[PDB]
RNA sequence: GGGGACGGGUGAAACAGGAUGAUCCCGCCGAGACCGCCGGCCGCGCAGGCGCCUGCCAAGACCGCCUCUGUCAAUCAAGGGCGAAGGCCGGGGGCUAGAAGGCGAUCAGACACCACCGUAUUCCCGGCCGUAAACGGUGCCGCCCCGCGGCCGGCGCGCGCGUCCCGCCGGCCGCCCAGGGAAACCGGGAGGCUCCGGGCUCUGGGGGGAGUAUGGCCGCAAGGCUGAAACUUGAAGGCAUU
């Protein structure tokens, strides 16, 4: 277990090569790239990628658009908020 | 602060004497 | 203009030398207001001062 | 192929006649196969919705913003990039905006934007990491890659051109009224170099 | 009687005397401690702001405001708190010009809970 | 030389407290430590009072009072003269002088 | 800022009481006329929550919706599973999930 | 006014004053009267002055008690312009700050609760509502403040009050009910009853939703004296 | 939108702002930070630390009790967690201040203090880092120990009867007789100590060299933790008096 002790954990496949800064920056995006996110229907940690952009539920069943290496972006949930509450106040 | 610059000035002289060593080795 | 208005008390000094004596100032020729008024040279009560700019009052306050 | 924001088929009625007519969207983040998305004068603020901007209130994020009314779509249409809505001059029917570069631009009241952010947010942030992943995004959009320095190149080729050793030689900036073979360095620039801010 | 809104504002480096329409969105006299004088020191000084409400009182009675209501202000916000030398000076030329008053009113901005001010944690080590 | 019981501080059954800023010297001064002193005063002088008061064409007007906290900072308050130095024994003694 | 029953009390209906998790078994339960309350989650479907409130109308059956979540209404049960509906057929103790 | 009559500095050559009027609840309606531009035909006068925010002291606005009704000002903005005087509606109101001030007094606890309140008139104003403690009659502490328990108490008291009270309200009532002050009485009886409180009023009204076309309200609050009961 | 020449800034200045109309006034509009006055010999938390509405989620002391258990304890290497700020790796953000930097001044020189501008930073999330005058400069668990009050949290004793009195208190504190100390001062201990011994764990042995050298460990780094010797030298230091 802990096959590799750093953090070469996915990047291990890089070998010795493209620089720390690189594999760094790719453990973060590759890890939350491959992992699983919760359909906001289904409810079930079932959200993986098709293609930069695109996350379909497996169980759900449903495509919804995302960012491109995670579900939901910072900028997003920060948007659809501020939509909310201009909206809720226009009302 | 005497002593506060003191120990930034042992700083310096710890860091160029370990970096001396490597360029050494 | 020039108004007359005559000392009602001489107060302690100031000017960090004591050189311009305190003075209040009731404009005998008018409302009688007594607003104090700084005099440079000697004087004592009821002689008369003929100025009263009227733009400004003495700072006694401590 | 060429973008890497996602798209999305909207299905619409069909009002001139009896079918369904099909339209393709930059997709804001958030929209999902079978949303009811909203296009109108009275259309709700919710992300997907096509309104007039105008109708749009201030602060909101919108994107897929048409330059002009009925130009059917022309600024923040790449992956994460939005424009927001920033004043409503209601007797000029003109609405300021500011552009995702930051420049403020009044456009029609009239002209209408997606609410929301364009998805495929964070994209520029993974390193290509490869020559080989950026052959493979250029493949899908044109043969711009790779790029060969104008100081590799031989006298004919580039003004930047070729020495013994290889330098810029006079200076990179040039003027904007310089002629079409001679603008290859830095156009028109204001200021060069590192700095602060 | 008229009335209007004195908006006088004393603070360190100047005095601004502003009558206005009682609703603000319009104005009938702006002078300034720093227009009758010629010293950068004394703009927020009591004589500088005496002349500078003389010359005003004289717009306001062609504008036929009879009397003033004032909202004397400091500069507040993160600092300052208290009027400067001359915000005395300009309610008392109005009083002495006979300029009649009704709500002598304070208008200096007060932070509920503020941001950061300018200065570091040692302050202004003069 | 412990020069003081209180440490200079109020800080009792605490570990840390509200930063403040000197009114004038604009530093960060712990709450506690910081003068504090409290003014009542009255937005005009009490001679231009009586003149404000004839002149007001409001019946029952009285002098708007302001009210305001003054924090200055040790350095700051003494050299103004907010606080003095105190005698040994003086220094032991409390009460609003 | 400014769950006596939201949280509490579903804990009591499990204790003591019956209480069916799952859209079959409600369904199959309203239409019997045999439920109490019903109480729906945010993430349930659009389609079965109107078809649910339909059917509750016609069997004049309570319905409420979790604060959210089909997912959260399961560990609200003490379940380890979405329960994007839960039918209460008898209750232990106390309603103020009804909140009239 | 002196332009129309009289010559007037040079921009004021051209600048006509219109009187605004405020609603029939005050008993002496003339707030004062509002220098506009005459029309150069691109923006009409009365536009202009269409909307136009006034802070009037409520002792101003009912005369005679100013130890009561001094220390209150009621924001009113011109929601229209009729026969040149422009009609004012109610923009919310606010205790002076010197009132503020006096309020606070050290060796107490403060309670200040906000809520917003549904209008049957479709505005949505927020109340901004504050409390003291008070020193008991014969209680040998100095120290004023309270317990957890009676904080709970009055807060919750403030709240209930305030549903009771202005639940179901109009814009017109509310103003008249904000001038009687009973809003404030209705506090102090409830909040009294659980401790002696220093003082209990609405500090201000904030009109978070206003409904367009408020052309009724202006009719009901401004136009009669008859409708204002 | 109005109305109009300066505005700023200061110890005095000067640099930037303003007839493309600034400052000023009011009306809005949006971001980000922050929770003012109440705010304390107040409270709470293991410390670091803790303040909008504080919904809802688990806790924690304290007090009360003829509830229960029956030595289940105290302190601790090794080992773990937590840890202000600054920093760091990488996103989100970015208002305000503002390490860098640039510019006025100020000086003999300031490249410093004072203006003015401003990057990192400051805020949020996910990791690091592991230090602070992290101080009550005072380890923890006990036992006794004199008066005089205050404050906060329970609980009783009574009394016409009030957030009154009187206790018991659990803490937070002031002052102090003995007692202690080189004294300042502690006296809810720093007392019960040359009349020297309840228990436990840590640390120091004249000053420099030196928290250096070297080895280890830890960290991405910055560094942190452990930790000498050669050599040199008569004082360094405490609290008080004039």
């Amino acid at each position: 277990m802990a096959k590799r002790t750093k953090k070469v954990g996915l990047t291990g496949k890089y070998g010795t090569r493209y620089g720390r800064a690189a594999r760094k920056q790719l453990l973060k995006i590759e890890t939350s790239q491959k992992a699983k996110y919760t359909c906001p229907f289904c409810a079930k940690d079932k959200v993986r990628r098709t293609a930069c952009g695109i996350w379909t539920c497996r169980s759900c069943s449903k495509t919804m658009a995302g960012g491109a290496y995670s579900l939901h972006t910072e900028p997003a949930n920060a948007a659809r908020a501020t939509i909310r509450r201009l909206r809720l106040a226009r009302e | 602060m005497r002593a506060k610059w003191a120990k930034k000035r042992m700083r310096k002289l710890k860091r160029k004497r370990r970096h001396m060593k490597a360029r050494s080795k | 203009e020039p108004i007359n208005a005559r000392v009602i008390e001489v107060l302690g000094r100031t000017s960090s030398r004591g050189g311009i004596t305190q003075v209040k100032v009731e404009f005998m020729t008018g409302e009688k207001r007594q607003i104090i008024r700084n005099v440079i040279g000697p004087v004592r009560k009821d002689d008369i001062l003929v100025l009263m700019e009227s733009e400004r009052e003495a700072r006694r306050l401590r | 192929r060429g973008r890497g924001a996602p798209l999305a088929r909207v299905q619409f009625p069909n009002m001139r006649g009896e079918g369904r007519v099909n339209e393709l969207f930059i997709a804001p983040e958030g929209m999902y196969t079978g949303q009811e998305v909203f296009s109108g004068n009275k259309a709700t603020l919710h992300i997907g919705n096509i309104l007039p901007v105008g109708n749009i209130p201030e602060g909101t994020y919108v994107c897929n913003v048409e330059e002009k009314p009925m130009d059917r779509g022309c600024l923040a249409r790449a992956s994460g990039t939005y424009c927001l809505v920033v004043a409503h001059n209601m007797e000029t029917n003109k609405t300021r905006i500011r552009l995702p570069s930051g420049q403020k631009k009044l456009i029609s009241s009239k002209a209408r934007a997606m609410i929301g952010l364009v998805a495929g947010g964070g994209r520029t942030d993974k390193p290509l990491l490869k020559a080989g992943n950026a052959y493979h995004k250029y493949k899908a959009k044109r043969n711009c890659w790779p790029v060969v320095r104008g100081v590799a190149m031989n006298p004919v080729d580039h003004p930047h051109g070729g020495g013994n050793h290889q330098h810029i030689g006079v200076s990179s900036c040039v003027p904007r009224n310089a002629v079409p073979g001679q603008k290859v360095g830095l156009i028109a620039a204001r200021r060069t170099g590192c700095s602060g801010g | 009687e008229a009335f209007a809104v004195c908006h006088i504002y004393a603070g360190k480096n100047d005095t601004f005397i502003h009558v206005t329409d009682l609703s603000g969105r319009e104005t009938i006299g702006r002078v300034s401690g720093g227009m009758k004088v010629k010293r950068h020191c004394d703009e927020p000084s009591a004589y500088a702001a005496m002349q500078a409400t003389q010359d005003l009182i004289e717009i306001i009675t062609d504008r036929g405001i009879t009397a003033v209501h004032i909202k004397i202000r400091a500069d507040g916000g993160t600092g300052k708190r208290v009027y400067g030398g001359g915000s005395a000076a300009g309610i008392r030329a109005l009083v002495r010009g006979g300029i009649k008053i009704g709500r002598i009113e304070d208008s200096t901005p007060i932070p509920t809970d503020r941001t950061r001010h300018k200065g570091g944690r040692r302050g202004r080590r003069l | 030389p412990v020069k003081r019981r209180n440490n200079g501080r109020s800080k009792y059954n605490c570990g840390h407290t509200n930063i403040v800023r000197c009114q004038n010297c604009h530093r960060c001064v712990p709450k506690d430590k910081v003068i504090k002193r409290f003014t009542i005063r009255n937005i005009v002088d009490n001679t231009i009072a009586d003149d404000v008061l004839n002149a007001c064409v409001i019946q029952g007007f009285a002098i708007p009072k302001l009210y305001n906290k003054v924090q200055y900072c040790v350095s700051c308050s003494i050299h103004n003269h907010i606080v003095r130095v105190r005698s040994r024994e003086d220094r032991k003694i409390r009460t609003p002088p | 800022s400014t769950q006596d029953s939201i949280s509490l009390t579903l804990t009591l209906v499990v204790k003591s009481g019956k209480y069916t998790l799952g859209t079959d078994q409600a369904i199959r339960n309203i239409r019997d006329g045999k439920a109490q309350l019903v109480f729906m989650a945010n993430n349930c479907p659009p389609l079965v929550k109107s078809q649910v409130d339909y059917l509750c109308h016609l069997s004049k059956t309570p319905v409420r919706v979790f604060a959210g979540s089909s997912r959260e209404l399961g560990i609200a049960v003490g379940r380890q599973f979405n329960v994007s509906i839960m039918t209460i057929l008898e209750a232990g103790d106390a309603d103020l999930t009804s909140i009239l | 006014k002196k332009i129309t009559q009289r010559k007037n500095p040079d921009p004021y050559l051209k600048k006509e004053w219109y009187p605004v009027i405020a609603p029939a609840h005050f008993k002496s309606r003339h707030i004062g009267q509002t220098p506009v531009t005459k029309t150069a035909g691109l923006r009409v006068a009365t536009d202009v002055i269409n909307h136009r925010v006034y802070e009037v002291n409520l002792g101003d606005l009912n005369p005679g008690a100013e130890d009561l009704n001094g220390n209150t000002k009621f924001y009113l903005q011109t929601q229209l312009v009729s026969d040149g005087k422009c009609l004012t509606n109610f923009h919310g109101m606010d205790i002076t700050r010197h009132k503020y001030g006096s309020l606070f007094r050290k060796g107490c606890d403060c309670i200040d609760v906000f809520m917003d309140i549904p209008t049957t008139d479709g505005y949505l104003l927020r109340v901004f509502v504050i409390a003291f403690t008070d020193r008991f009659r014969f209680q040998r502490r100095k120290n004023c403040h309270v317990k957890g328990r009676v904080i709970r108490m009055m807060r919750a008291g403030i709240y209930e009050t305030l549903h009771n009270e202005l639940g179901k309200v109009s814009i017109p009532v509310l103003v008249t009910k904000l001038s009687n002050f009973e809003v404030n009485a209705k506090l102090t009886e409830a909040l009294q009853k659980i401790t002696m409180c220093r003082d209990v009023m609405i500090r201000r009204v904030k009109v978070v939703k206003r409904p367009r076309n408020t052309m009724e309200l202006l009719s009901t609050m401004h136009d009669s004296n008859q409708v204002r009961n």
